[PDB]
């Protein structure tokens, strides 16, 4: 699940598209497989 | 380019930007200026 959640901010004309594969290194496993477990995906501190 | 510093050109210019040893589209990382914590440095034994 490398690169697979991407935020983009739209501006009034422009957008800038960052992704996690640019940001965390930290990687919520889909494994514990065991039901209703949710995950986190953190962006630090993102200066648009 | 700019001054900004979190910006330093996603997989740059002529090169192609693969040592042979990478095998990926992706190298980034580039951004998140803040790190985690590190309990590896000089303040590890009073975190630790």
């Amino acid at each position: 699940s490398s690169d697979d959640i991407s935020m983009e901010i739209e501006l009034n004309s422009t957008k800038f598209e960052t992704i996690t594969g640019s940001d965390v290194g930290l990687r919520p496993p889909l494994y514990p497989t065991v039901s209703r477990e949710t995950l986190a995906f953190p962006f630090g501190k993102l200066s648009i | 380019t700019d001054n900004n510093p979190e910006g330093w050109t996603l997989d740059k210019s002529v090169n192609n930007g693969t040592f042979a040893g990478l095998a990926e589209n992706g190298v980034t990382g580039l951004l998140q200026s803040g790190e985690p914590m590190d309990f590896s440095g000089a303040n590890a034994l009073y975190f630790w």
